[PDB]
RNA sequence: UUGACCUCGGAUCAGGUAGGAGGACCCGCUGAACUUAAGCAUAUCAAUAAGCGGAGGAAAAGAAACCAACAGGGAUUGCCCUAGUAACGGCGAGUGAAGCGGCAACAGCUCAAAUUUGAAAGCUGGCUUCGGCCCGCGUUGUAAUUUGGAGAGGAUGCUUUGGGCGAGGCUCCUUCUGAGUUCCCUGGAACGGGACGCCACAGAGGGUGAGAGCCCCGUAUAGUUGGAAGCCAAGCCUGUGUAAAGCUCCUUCGACGAGUCGAGUAGUUUGGGAAUGCUGCUCAAAAUGGGAGGUAAAUUUCUUCUAAAGCUAAAUACCGGCCAGAGACCGAUAGCGCACAAGUAGAGUGAUCGAAAGAUGAAAAGCACUUUGAAAAGAGGGUUAAAUAGCACGUGAAAUUGUUGAAAGGGAAGCGCUUGUGACCAGACUUGCGCCCGGCGGAUCAUCCGGUGUUCUCACCGGUGCACUCCGCCGGGCUCAGGCCAG
RNA sequence: GGGACCGAGGACCGCGCUCUGCAAGGAUGCUGGCGUAAUGGUCACCAGCGACCCGUCUUGAAACACGGACCAAGGAGUCAAGGUUUUGCGCGAGUGUUUGGGUGUAAAACCCGCACGCGUAAUGAAAGUGAACGUAGGUGAGAGCUUCGGCGCAUCAUCGACCGAUCCUGAUGUAUUCGGAUGGAUUUGAGUAGGAGCGUUAAGCCUUGGACCCGAAAGAUGGUGAAC
RNA sequence: UGAGCCCGGGUCGAACGGCCUCUAGUGCAGAUCUUGGUGGUAGUAGCAAAU
RNA sequence: AAACUUUCAACAACGGAUCUCUUGGUUCUGGCAUCGAUGAAGAACGCAGCGAAAUGCGAUAAGUAAUGUGAAUUGCAGAAUUCCGUGAAUCAUCGAAUCUUUGAACGCACAUUGCGCCCGCCGGUAUUCCGGCGGGCAUGCCUGUUCGAGCGUCAUUU
């Protein structure tokens, strides 16, 4: 597929490992401004969508308002102890909801919060 | 090009930018953390060191060995098997180890002040007023305009009698 | 440079004159006017295919194929003419894998490089050490203007154990010339088979042997391999019992009379 | 070996630092030692050569002569000493250039700022030796 | 006659703003042809180059009128595969995505549609002691509340607060922080060779009269002196108003974007005439509405979102800008056109075109002086380690040229085999062992003694002597051995 | 009997003979000469004999034709992506760490959690179906082994066996209009009949890029001057 | 055998060579080749232009 | 026999190859975001003892202020210039100034160091004349201020 000018618009691919230290230092400089806090946030457990992947789950991007308030976690408390919120997200079966509030609940038994000031 | 060999040729020093980063690498205080952070090692062993987690989501790689940083019913109701309408909005009520761990659950459990919130002085007067006229009928005090203007439902008052101390 | 050699206007001359058909500079008020351009045969031209950065540099092994290479040199290691024949200076040691107590190198006993000259010279690394620091020349060729001044030669490796010996040893032998310091976990072929050649004088910690089965048995998708020959001595498999019993009567000698 | 990211261990920029600095890096470049006395009574190991200090030029072929420094050529990175001169052809004496390495100084020419000079550095030559020490 | 309000203007009135540069990367507009198909026009090139407009350190996109058909997922962006698949095509040349999945990074929000109506609560000015006065904007709507996986209003009972200092800390410049100029030789000069040392969280690099860890600058780690601006911050003064806020409940409500969508047509573009998107033109909507899908499954059953308003960091790009660090790169006909007066000299009316050119020596010590004569020149004489290194300057090839020497030359030279003459130059086997006798000295010789290291039976020292043995040495005698060419 | 050229090999071994050793599987013996030069080298020249100026191109060939004043330096099959063959190597029904993460003495080296690529069962346009009746079969060859009786690798020939599809025959039965069982075919498969692949290194070839190097007239975009 | 290689004599002044591997901008008589330098023509033509 | 011609050698020329060197280029990687009406990028005229080149600077002109260092600059002519010091320097830093003509280029013209208006000052016979100097005077647009026009349009006998 050489038909076009493919020499003005061929990319390599030498900072590879310096684009690697530099993510390295970004994720490095976010744990030193959250010192006690993890770098990342809870993501609920989620089915992946087509026939071919059916069985098998990962992460998704924020836990439904039902997955919060079955936990005992308020809605607008959730983003501020690092637990990621969606509400375009439904249930709609019991199961992806039974097993997202149990991770909830693991979150809530491992979580040390401290008091405000 | 043309700009750095006017620069060779110039008799004016060369401004030789310094080192400045803007997000700083390392935590910095007198907070738990900066005390016992290392600035050699990575936020990895730091962690692993400290007893905490650093990511919660799935492991991308091989990790280093031992880091430990990165993580009858009648109605068939899932939820009742993982039990234990309002909940409480700005706090969470919750129920051999490392020494940075241990003094975070310091801080943590430590004893907090009240800082309970007073009422004004013209509330306390609003509420003298009121207790002098009618007395302990909570329910006179409601459907009276001249000493209750706002209209206030009788239990919001009862509730406000109680935070001054009269009954 | 991608416009080296092509930043010039210039024109063919044609059939008219009785010149070469090349690329003439335009113009006539100057010494480049009228002179060839673009050939790799002209003077101030583009050269012939030129060098791009998206040559394949890097090459990609086999990580089976390198785990074999090392656990080779490793075994070249503990045989000892070939320290010697790789270039070592190994006259003085006592045993050739030459394991060193941990008591002795760990935490800041080394750390100050008095004391790891002295640990070098007691285990009888002395000669390798200042063979390195009687071998420094100045380098043949045009790489002493390339950052690449002097070139000697290579020393005893540090092998020891992060976990029990401590990274503080680093410090003691980074300034000796010669030596060179490698964690047990991250043993480089680069190191232990310079330029190609088996055999490198590997000093090791106590530490570092117990270690050294853990972590060969710790790499996924590699066992140790089992060799072809089980026997690798050509003169105990012939000059055998075996083999010599029902061997054949010699048809002739080594040297063969000339009969006419 | 460096470790630092800041330095350089290129033989390009290095030579072009070296002559094309300005006088107040190349006063530091031009310094010089101190005699045995001399380290022995202020715990110092160099500074650099003044227009007033008596001098012992130990390297070159005017070795074992002593004078006292009468200019410092900043421009050619060499000093000039008392009494080592060089006939020209018309007889006229030039003044011979000595580098302030390959001289050693007898006399020092003191005022407040060398004694300043010399008190910062037996401050840090105290200083890690009492660390390395206890 | 007076005085509005509305609209349109003036002012060298007060306060501001835009132009141009740069353009490597970014957002738009506009838009070729060469080429390929061994000819060539569809196509391709290419939604490229050139042309125009417009930003920033990034830009752009972005919180679904999404993807899906699943047990569903869930703003945007970039990498890996998907995949050279689907799809389109003088079905030739070719063109050519996406959902899913694994990662990187993740963050959400503001309006319009509501009556604050028990009180325009909002905001620009310019006058000030600055503490608070007027003028104007604005009801054709400035604050508060609210933005449809919502929300409001009552009731309800728990749970939340706000400012001002601020020690100190982090980032970055800064000052200081190790050890030979010890002895000998060569050399103009030791930075070379030999001997004896020393430092090393420093043996990177560079300079110094030749290869310097210890002569000098620096180099390594931890501190330490002073300074700049951001951000964080232990604490300490404070608050307050029947002020704000989160939820819960319900015999009360819940407003969601139009010349837009869409139908027809022309153009352009795309893998994509369910028109793939976009633009112009004609016609022009709806409210249990509308958009996009799935499905032969018996009628459009069901699934999934809500367009025509708006903001938003990071992961991404970068031949430019302020620097910095590197290289299995080139080494002055090379590497950028330019190592140096280089976009300079110079040419062209002009747009534009555009070179050649590095190296004395460690140090000018750059030849004083005498003496020819008119010179970018000699002869003496001097400097230097060296001037056949004299600003024609390190080394100084070949082509080409002069002088000196040798030989030859009757209309070609050069070349192959083989002598011969002359000239110059080289130099052939390194040129030795074994016996005998006499003397002298040693030992690996004495069942001699003491000691050291060791592979534990081998070595090495010291002191004994010459009965024996064996080495040398000196003075004799003797033997054979040899390189090449001949007869 | 006279003359010429030659002396290869290096303990013994063999065939023999005229047998106290010989001429018998390759030269010894004796004597002499050689260092102010034995013997060589290079240059110049003389002499006898020999002997067209190289490259390219055309042609059956010569002959034309093109290039060559001379010297120094430069100077022309390269690098990417995708195919393909073979050699080596690693693992092997699997293989491939290197998008990324962890890590580091910091662009090196070392480690890997999930997917993904290619392969590990085929055929038919499709609905879709789907590898054993015989030690996965018999017979004959066949390397190798052998208790000498016989076992028999890979591979081939033939007779078979099964399956996908096509053309047939049409069982219990079945919702009364659905099915393929059994028995056949001078059928087809890039089928089964017991896996060989994946990654990499070296060389070669093919395609596309400037594509071994140098060499038109044209066309197009944007400017500068003013005209044959 | 050869491409080539080693030594002597002179000059010269600061770095270079052998082995085994890796790598490539790696070997010239031609291209009316490129750049530079230099010849015969020729002390000839002729004193035109340029200097 | 010389001359001439050819070959070879020694010495002397021409030329700049080879070897060595490199304050240059090329390629990669990393930290950061900073031009202009408060006048930019570019063009020009000037400023030094000898300044030819280059660099720096703007009539405060190879530069002034401030800070730091601590005794030069240098090819030749300097000073009674400064050395237990608020202090040399062709030094570094850099927070304060100065900044000619042009140029988006801004009163008009531009190829002239010319031609106008408003405000103020100075000198030379000077309230009248002349010359010089200082601050101003572009266009589009926004907010406000102020002035004006329009039977557009309202009210006006209590």
């Amino acid at each position: 597929h050489f038909r076009k000018h493919w020499q003005r618009r061929v990319r390599c691919h030498f900072d590879q490992p310096g684009k690697k230290v530099t993510r390295r230092l970004a994720r490095r400089a976010k744990a030193a401004a959250l010192a006690p806090r993890p770098v990342d946030k809870l993501r609920p457990i989620v089915r992946c969508p087509t026939v071919k992947y059916n069985r098998r789950t990962r992460l998704g991007r924020g836990f439904t308002l039902e997955e919060l308030k079955a936990a005992g976690i308020p809605r607008l408390l959730a983003p501020t102890i690092g637990i990621a919120v969606d509400h375009r997200r439904k249930n709609l079966s019991e199961e992806s909801l039974a097993a997202n509030v149990q991770r909830l609940k693991d979150y809530k038994a491992r979580l040390i919060l401290f008091p405000r000031k | 090009r043309e700009l750095q060999k006017r620069k060779r040729r110039s008799s004016r020093p060369t401004i030789r930018m310094p080192n400045r980063r803007k997000k700083a690498l390392n935590p910095a205080g007198n907070n738990i953390i900066a005390k016992s952070w290392n600035k050699k090692e990575t936020l990895s062993q730091n962690y692993t060191r400290f007893g905490l987690v650093a990511k919660l989501g799935k492991a991308t790689g091989g990790t280093a060995p031992g880091n430990k940083a990165l993580l009858s019913e009648s109605d068939a109701v899932p939820q009742q098997q993982q039990q234990e309408n309002h909940i409480r909005q700005h706090d969470l009520e919750l129920e051999s180890k490392p020494e940075v761990l241990r003094a975070l659950e310091r801080e943590a459990t430590r004893p907090v002040e009240k800082t309970v919130r007073h009422q004004s002085e013209r509330e306390r007067e609003w509420l003298q007023r009121l207790v002098d006229k009618h007395g302990d009928d909570v329910a006179a005090m409601a459907r009276d305009r001249k000493l209750n203007p706002y209209q206030q439902t009788a239990s919001d008052i009862k509730r406000r009698l109680k935070k001054a101390g009269l009954l | 440079s991608e416009k080296a050699g092509h930043q010039t206007s210039a024109e063919s001359w044609g059939t008219g004159r009785a010149v070469a058909r090349i690329p003439r500079v335009s113009g006539g008020g100057t010494h480049r006017a009228g002179q060839g351009a673009f050939g790799n045969m002209c003077r101030s031209g583009r050269m012939f295919a030129p060098t791009k950065i998206w040559r394949k540099w890097h090459v990609k092994i086999n990580q089976g194929q390198k785990r074999f290479a090392t656990a080779s040199a490793l075994a070249a290691s503990a045989v000892a003419p070939l320290l010697m024949a790789r270039g070592h200076q190994v006259s003085t040691v006592p045993e050739v894998p030459l394991v060193v107590d941990s008591a002795a190198v760990a935490g800041d006993a080394v750390a100050k490089t008095a004391a790891a000259y002295k640990l070098l010279k007691a285990i009888g690394a002395g000669p390798d050490v200042e063979k390195v620091k009687k071998s420094k020349k100045l380098r043949a060729g045009k790489g002493k203007m390339r950052g690449r001044r002097h070139r000697q030669r290579r020393g005893p490796l540090i092998v020891y154990s992060p976990e029990h010996d401590g990274k503080e040893l680093v410090k003691g032998f980074r300034n000796i010339p010669g030596v060179e310091t490698c964690p047990v976990d991250a043993l480089n072929l680069l190191q232990l088979a310079p330029g190609g050649h088996l055999g490198r004088f590997i000093v090791w910690t106590s530490a570092a042997i117990k270690q050294l089965d853990a972590v060969y048995e710790s790499k996924k998708g590699f066992f140790l391999p089992a060799n072809i020959v089980s026997q690798a001595d050509l003169s105990r498999l012939i000059n055998s019992t075996e083999i010599q019993s029902v061997l054949r009567a010699p048809k002739g000698e080594a040297r063969t009379k000339r009969a006419c | 070996m460096k470790v630092r990211p800041t330095v350089s261990s290129s033989r390009r920029k290095a030579r072009k630092a070296h002559f094309s600095a300005p006088s107040s890096v190349r006063r530091v470049i031009m310094s010089a030692p101190l005699s045995k006395e001399l380290r022995e009574k202020y715990n110092v190991r160099s500074i650099p050569i003044r227009k007033g200090d008596e001098v012992q030029i130990v390297r070159g072929a005017h070795k074992d002569k002593e004078g006292k420094v009468t200019s410092v050529y900043r421009l050619k990175y060499v000093i000039h000493v008392e009494r080592v001169t060089r006939e020209k052809a018309t007889g006229q004496t030039v003044p011979i250039g000595i580098h302030p390495s390959n001289v050693v100084i007898t006399k020092l020419h003191l005022d407040k700022d060398r004694e300043n000079i010399l008190a910062r550095i037996k401050a840090g030559r105290e200083q890690v030796a009492k660390a390395k020490g206890k």
